[PDB]
């Protein structure tokens, strides 16, 4: 359906989020 | 209105991606990693 | 320039949370 | 420091980043 094809959609986008969060803070601590 | 609203909420979380990826290769290119 | 490469930095996350924002106002009127 | 300083400032932002991310996913469970 589509409503559960938008959730998915959101879970999907939210985890490539918290990676590129991650992939930032991670980076930050190099920064010198 | 829930489809809508969860469409404009997709929307804004492609936003949101791409500005944390801009941020990701611009860190990446500060400290010199591929 | 490594303070620019940062302050350009912070510009992309302010960017992202303001979407962040937007999205979870979205979905606060949804539910 | 202004180094220090911005990163810092990118902490901050990142810390807020993960509330947001983690509220569009409870919201999301409940529109859904
Ligand atoms: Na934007």
């Amino acid at each position: 359906m589509k409503v559960k094809q938008l959730a998915d959609k959101v879970e999907e986008l939210l985890s490539k989020n918290y990676h590129l969060a991650n992939e930032v803070a991670r980076l930050a601590k190099l920064v010198g | 209105m829930k489809v809508k609203q969860l469409e404009d909420a997709v929307e804004e979380l492609l936003s949101a991606n791409y500005h944390l990826e801009n941020a990701v290769a611009r860190l990446k290119k500060l400290v010199g990693e591929r």
